[PDB]
DNA sequence: GGATCCGCGGCAGATCTGGCCTG
DNA sequence: GGCCAGATCTGCCGCGGATCC
């Protein structure tokens, strides 16, 4: 038995479904014979492992918004690409907190970026902040983050989230550039325009 | 419910019949007592 | 027509000397295994009826059986005798030896037995055979037509089964016989039904009828032509008078699937009585009627109706465990018959 | 061996097990007293106002709930399922007419079984859940009547 | 090549049939002939002899995800409108978006007064597509309708999911 | 064994709510066309028996579904049986779940007596052989398997013989592998069965009763097959085997299908049924339920008195007829309703 | 269309198929057009030179000192898959039943008689039907006439 | 007294209803 | 859904009993 989130749904031509899940112990891939997206679920795997039982633990009803759904898919994909087994116990609570924030907060982008920066920091891809950040390094090239943006980024990377929220109340572009430099292109990047 | 799961698990020593019987015994105190008596017997 | 006297010697377990039934309704009373059925069977045989193996009718440890009957019809009395044994039957009419076909002309008698229920609750073959023999009892052309049709069908099937050949004359013969057989059957059944309906209405409260199903109602030739492919495939003739079906109906429903014991018994008795009435109206004088075990599986009303109907016949003999009320009665004890 | 007769009868009486299945279970439990004792030691481990079974005269629904909403349930399994659901704050047939007092909307939580259909027809504010298509899966794994009802039950949005 | 083709069909029966086909050349040739003989309507999307189906040779329109769904609907018998067949659903994970669908082909057939049934999948992705198409239609001045959410026929309560039951409740109707 | 309650809905012409027979001897009284036979047939079918009537003709005229329900308790415990008769076919629900019909074969069940037994006693050779086969088949399934295998082997060998030539000794050995087993089983069963029948019939009449089974192949199938090659070649069919045995019932040392009256034949049929009931009750430990139809129709006073005496010592039995036996509880049937005063 | 009709006829004709299954697979292949030509190309190994069995190459894996006789290739693969033993493998034409006219000549008994050399044991793995038992008896009689100790599975 | 024929019991082969297992 | 078990139905062959010359 394991507990995790649903971050990947690949339909199988034979009527089955390919499932992609991450737990506090590491990411995994599973299949089912013949559980909705972005749901915290507790499941029992049998071995690609074949799922046998699944228990629902909560629904995020507010994710049906188009932009909110796109941002949640972006966050989940970035989490999965950063879902190392060692970092999984750190990312999983961060994943849940970010999903709750983007579900509840009026502006999903704020908690989205708040969780994404911390996931990037904890996933071994922490940018070097020592006005434009390029490949995770500040300088005269890249997206102009500005003094306020740099200060908010430093506060988020150093202070806990509670007082990091007021500072951030453009960094998304820098985080996307850093993630692309570290890991390569993103499949979901086409959606946003 | 804890006693329900304990009963379904003892009965499992399929799950749908185990559940139907656990529910029936919960809803029939007399029969369940008689069964505990016969098991002690 | 009156049966004045009847004698026998060494026939089953009978050990009597003479029996003189009175005119009108009569009765017989006995327990189990006493000889009512044997007496009725002997009376039926003595008048030239049909039956048990011919070698099984002789008493145990004997070889010769003798039956003698004296009947005084309207025109004049005459005698009959029968000899049974290893050689065979020796029927002589009033002293002169003669064949049974001569006795076929005489009225004879009608016997009602528990064996008539199978003509109602039995399979298709039994019903068809019963109808065939019932029609044959009235006419002589029917037997010859049936024999010729059977032989022609056998020849045609034998030729068709073993490979192929020219099938032109066999079809013509089969059609020529079937077209007459079907017409005769229709003509007889057009008249038989109303008498049966009236008799059953007298006996009971429901309604009875007959239904005949014909595979070739317009012509044997066309029916044969319209099935050649499957006839050649299967290898048997699939049309003709030898595949018709007869069904007895109680309130518009088949009798062999819904009727009970009492209804079936009443229907069989009605059929026998209708046959008796038709024979009486045909030959010239009604034959003697013999009813065996008349009132077991019937209630009070049906028994009373049966007795009331039988009260009006010129002569009849009833046998059973219980004596009917208000009629002369004779008892049977260990094969002997004694009368008051 | 006369003692086992009562046990066999007791297990025979419950639905879903035949007399030979009960005898087989008793025989399997006769020489396996280990788990028989384990089961015996593990065994230990309705209010008029509601109709709900609970320890004590008042059920937890009676024991933060409103009397405005009352839902009629066919079986207590559905009651447990809806308790695991938790979407009504309100309290939880032939006797419906003389329970109409104090009720301003009637909630129909009965299943769509033919018995429920006949009961609803006999009983004919009152509300009933709609007929529509479920969530997830595949449109090719459905039934024709549901397709037709969803096409004719199509709502405007 | 044979084992994989036989396994693509929706084990032991597949193998026995492949062996029989190997031992029965004529049947295999007949099957290849039927396949060549078999080798979507421009407007409806169903099957057709040549270009247009017999039906084509209309106030109602039904949006559908795939041809199989279209045919299922037609088998239902409760729809005599026209159809527009998309190429699939939106999927960022598969790089599917406005630049991949037949939106522009859709807009060539749509008019002001019309109703478009929203027969998308019952998933997060199908719901997102449904809402997106509905918004695009309300912008472009056309009615938006959605099939009823609720319990399926012959469904038991015990085994229904909490979302289905919650939608049934929220969408309860007077009677 | 004891029956407690029987309920029905749309079965034949019956129309009633419930029927609770008392423990012990019972009775039924009714005129013609009332439903005694229908009630007994319904009980027999509910308790898991086999009804000769067709399935589609057991429902009312107009309706399309029937329901049966019985509540029986045994030495082990109570349980409920339920049948859903309809267009699709029979289905059984023991205590609430679907159960295969073969499972009820292990239950006690019941035995039914009807004039069909009387017809079978006085029937041709094939009917008697079929009756013996069906009687033996209720005590073992190995017999049915052996019969099926023997029939298949016989068909194969006959088809081979009808045309052409091929290897023949193989099929001979194959058929002889089963013929001997069938013969041995029949001999053992008859040896165990005869004395019970004799002692049962000794309490209903005065004469002697017995059985006889003559065999075409006593020493062995192979020896008899090799001794009739010319006849097989001339005819073209197998002429030796268990499929040509003859069973004869004897009254005072004479065949019963040529020297017997109605009363004696009916007594023989009843004796056979009672002996089967006793043997089955000994086999399963708990005797089944006995249902008699038309108990005393074609019998005299002494035989009726003898019949009533024997049935008084049974656990539970139900008799039906047009008259009420003296000194027993009586229920009446009128147009389908059963009322007990 | 008529092409769909003939495709459904072809699917129904082949064994182990349902008419409803045939129709649903016809509609599924109408939905998937690439799988059509994929199956067509995958549609297009011969008899072994020595044994005569179907061989992935030049000899069947049986050839490449225990001998067994089997009705058909299906039971051959079923027996080899479990892999209790390895030895020479032989396959017959079928069973031996005279109802539909299959005698010893219609079978491949003649081929089996060419390679008895070097054989010390033969086991008759045959089905449990009566035809299988008759075939086993005939084979045992023939080999005993030639002379080889034989065994059969329990 | 021999011989052809007519009718019926007995048996094998083909059809058909209702229950079952595999999936 | 698909294959088998078991009862019912139809036609052919050898045997017994009536008739003829
Ligand atoms: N060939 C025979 N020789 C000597 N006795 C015989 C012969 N055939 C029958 N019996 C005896 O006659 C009895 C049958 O007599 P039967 O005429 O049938 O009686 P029944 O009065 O009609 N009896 P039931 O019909 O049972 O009420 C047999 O049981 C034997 O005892
Ligand atoms: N399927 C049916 N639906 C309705 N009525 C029926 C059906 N089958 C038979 N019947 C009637 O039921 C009656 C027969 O019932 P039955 O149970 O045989 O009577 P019984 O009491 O045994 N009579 P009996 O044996 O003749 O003295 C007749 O009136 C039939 O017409
Ligand atoms: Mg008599
Ligand atoms: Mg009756
Ligand atoms: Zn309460
Ligand atoms: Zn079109
Ligand atoms: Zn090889």
């Amino acid at each position: 038995l394991e507990e995790g989130i649903v971050v990947g749904r690949k339909p199988l031509p034979q009527g089955d479904l390919l499932l992609r899940l991450v737990t506090p112990r590491g990411s995994l891939e599973a299949v089912v014979r013949k559980l909705s997206l972005f749901h915290h679920v507790r499941f029992q795997l049998y071995a690609l492992p074949t799922l046998t039982q699944a228990e629902l633990l909560g629904r995020l009803h507010g994710l049906e918004a188009p932009r909110r759904f796109l941002l949640a898919a972006f966050l989940a994909e970035l989490a999965y690409r950063l879902a190392s087994p060692e970092a999984a116990p750190r990312i999983y609570p961060l994943l849940v907190s970010g999903l709750r924030g983007i579900a509840k907060h009026e502006d999903p982008l704020l908690p989205l970026v708040w969780a994404g920066w911390r996931v990037a920091k904890a996933g071994g891809i922490g940018p070097n902040l020592e006005l434009r950040l390029k490949r995770g390094r500040l300088g005269e090239e890249g997206v102009y983050l500005g003094r306020e943006g740099v200060e908010a980024l430093k506060a988020t990377l150093r202070l806990p989230g509670a007082q990091a929220l007021p500072h951030l109340e453009r960094l998304f572009l820098a985080l996307k550039a850093h993630a692309e430099e570290a890991l390569g292109p993103l499949r979901s990047a086409e959606a946003i325009g | 419910p804890e006693s329900l799961l304990k009963l379904t698990r003892a009965l499992s020593r399929g799950p749908k019949t185990a559940q139907r019987l656990a529910l029936h015994l919960a809803f029939h105190k007399e029969e369940a007592e008689a069964l505990a008596e016969a098991l002690e017997g | 027509m009156r049966l004045l006297l009847f004698r026998q010697r060494n026939f089953r377990n009978l050990a009597l000397e003479a029996y003189r039934p009175p005119p009108g309704l009569s009765a017989l009373v006995g327990a189990n295994a006493q000889g009512k059925t044997s007496l009725l069977l002997g009376i039926h045989l003595a008048l030239g009826g049909e039956v048990l193996g011919l070698a099984d009718l002789v008493r145990f440890g004997e070889e010769e059986a003798w039956l003698h009957a004296e009947v005084e019809t309207e025109l004049g009395a005459y005698r009959l005798e029968h000899r049974l044994g290893p050689g065979g039957r020796e029927v002589l009419l009033n002293g002169k030896r003669v064949s049974l076909r001569t006795l076929w002309e005489l009225p004879g008698s009608v016997l009602v037995s528990p064996l008539d229920l199978e003509a109602v609750l039995g399979p298709k073959e039994e019903r068809r055979a019963y109808l065939d023999r019932l029609i044959a009892r009235f006419s002589r052309r029917y037997a010859a037509l049936l024999s010729a049709y059977e032989k022609a069908l056998r020849q045609r099937n034998a030729l068709l089964k073993a490979g192929g050949e020219g099938l032109s004359a066999w079809d013509r013969e089969l059609a020529r016989y079937g077209d007459e057989i079907v017409a005769l059957r229709r003509r007889f059944l057009r008249r038989f039904a109303p008498i049966l309906r009236e008799v059953h209405a007298a006996l009971a409260a429901k309604e009875a009828g007959l239904r005949l199903e014909e595979t070739a109602g317009e012509g044997v030739l066309r029916a044969l032509e319209a099935s050649r492919a499957e006839e050649r495939e299967r290898g048997q003739t699939l049309v003709g008078p030898h595949r018709d079906d007869l069904v007895f109906l109680l309130e518009g429903r088949p009798a062999h699937r819904f009727a009970s014991r009492g209804e079936a018994k009443t229907l069989a008795l009605a059929l026998r009585l209708a046959e008796h009435r038709l024979l009486g109206e045909h030959h010239g004088e009604p034959p003697l009627l013999l009813v065996d075990e008349w009132g077991e599986e019937l209630d009070e009303a049906r028994r009373r109706a049966v007795l009331a109907y039988a009260q009006a016949l010129p002569q009849a003999i009833l046998a059973g465990l219980e004596a009917p009320p208000g009629v002369p009665v004779c008892s049977v004890v260990r094969g002997v018959v004694l009368c008051p | 061996p006369e003692s086992l007769l009562k046990l066999t009868r007791a297990l025979s009486r419950l639905p879903g097990i035949g007399p030979k299945t009960a005898q087989r279970l008793a025989l399997h439990l006769a020489f396996h007293k280990e788990e028989a004792e384990a089961l015996a030691e593990a065994l230990e481990g309705a209010c008029r106002e509601c109709g709900n079974l609970a320890e004590g005269e008042l059920c937890p629904i009676c024991q933060d709930r409103d009397r405005s909403l009352l839902a009629v349930v066919e079986s207590v399994a559905d009651l447990y399922a809806l308790e695991r659901s938790g979407e009504f704050r309100g309290l939880y047939l032939e006797g419906l007419f003389r329970r109409l007092e104090g009720v301003e909307e009637v909630v129909l939580a009965t299943s769509m079984t033919v018995e429920g259909e006949a009961t609803a027809l006999y009983l004919a504010r009152v509300t009933r859940p709609a007929y529509g298509l479920p969530v997830g899966g595949s449109l090719e794994y459905a039934d024709e009547v549901t397709l037709g009802r969803a096409l004719e039950g199509r709502r405007p949005v």
